[PDB]
């Protein structure tokens, strides 16, 4: 995240971290106690890949950290229909081992379509992640988080010559300079109703980062909440 | 009744016969007594901040 701050320990419990062939390469939310629910560009490898719920600082320990490993990922069936597009990019990662919930470890809310969607307009979210804070850094230490104020469509398709599609969403300031970034995909944008939080987006892609102009773009979860709850089921 | 301040609907609303408001709430909650807002029902309910790092206020 870039222009963004320092989150308090237990801030956005429902954020994870995603390591493997790189490490903190892409964050996450959570779910259920099973499942993830994260970015398809991140894991379409198929590669082993481990998760890391309760996290706050990567390079130390704070006794809050609960690891487990992903046996199954679900990308959205749709990624990558179209190659090098990034539609539908969104993505479902099952663990070997539940997490036990308490106070660092607590899922995100997921309204219905048509809620979610509405949470999106109040136009107000937040995005974390422990991607790069700086031009060409490395993972920030500590996680990240920021305010972004959603974008009209309109001034979203002027912003690129990539395609925005209806399941993407622009979010960021006219001036640039606040965004999230490399490193903080599969990360949640979450809309905070009067002290609860839902996910409105995954953190998906963009032009570099915080270039004034330009905007973070978003996966539309409203489109989502339908897949994702059908695949997460608890039995 | 929906139309305003989703009628009074802490979380979700619903238009029910007669212009009446049914109000909703999403799991791991309850709709409190008032039948607008919503309490939780588990002990650690999604989407909410409970750590308040340790404690550091009136409480
Ligand atoms: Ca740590």
């Amino acid at each position: 995240v870039v222009g963004g701050e320092d989150a308090k320990p237990g801030q956005f419990p429902w954020q994870v971290v995603l390591n493997g062939k790189v490490d903190a390469f892409c964050g996450g939310s959570i779910v259920n106690e099973k499942w993830i629910v994260t970015a398809a560009h991140c894991v379409e490898t198929g590669v082993k890949i481990t998760v890391v719920a309760g996290e706050h600082n990567i390079e130390e320990t704070e006794h809050t950290e609960q690891k487990r490993n992903v046996i199954r990922i679900i990308p959205h069936h749709n990624f990558n229909a179209a190659i090098n597009t990034y539609n539908h990019d969104i993505a479902l990662l099952e663990l070997d081992e539940p997490l036990v919930l308490n106070s660092y470890v607590t899922p995100i809310c997921i309204a219905d379509k048509e809620y979610t969607n509405i949470f999106l307009k109040f136009g107000s979210g937040y995005v974390s992640g422990w991607g790069r804070v700086f031009h060409k850094g490395r993972a920030a230490l500590v996680l990240q988080y920021l305010r972004v104020p959603l974008v009209d469509r309109a001034t979203c398709l002027r912003s690129t010559k990539f395609t925005i599609t209806n399941n993407m969403f622009c979010a960021g300031f006219h001036e640039g300079g606040r965004d999230s970034c490399q490193g903080d995909s599969g990360g949640p944008h979450v809309t905070e109703v009067e002290g609860t939080s839902f996910l409105t987006g995954i953190i998906s892609w963009g032009e570099e980062c915080a270039m004034k102009g330009k905007y973070g773009i978003y996966t539309k979860v409203s489109r989502y909440v339908n897949w994702i709850k059908e695949k997460t089921k608890l039995t | 009744t929906c139309n305003i301040k989703n009628g009074r609907c802490e979380q979700f609303c619903k238009n029910s016969a007669d212009n009446k408001v049914v109000c909703s709430c999403t799991e791991g909650y309850r709709l409190a007594e008032n039948q607008k807002s919503c309490e939780p029902a588990v002990p650690f309910p999604c989407g909410r901040v409970s750590v308040s790092q340790t404690s550091k206020l009136t409480r």
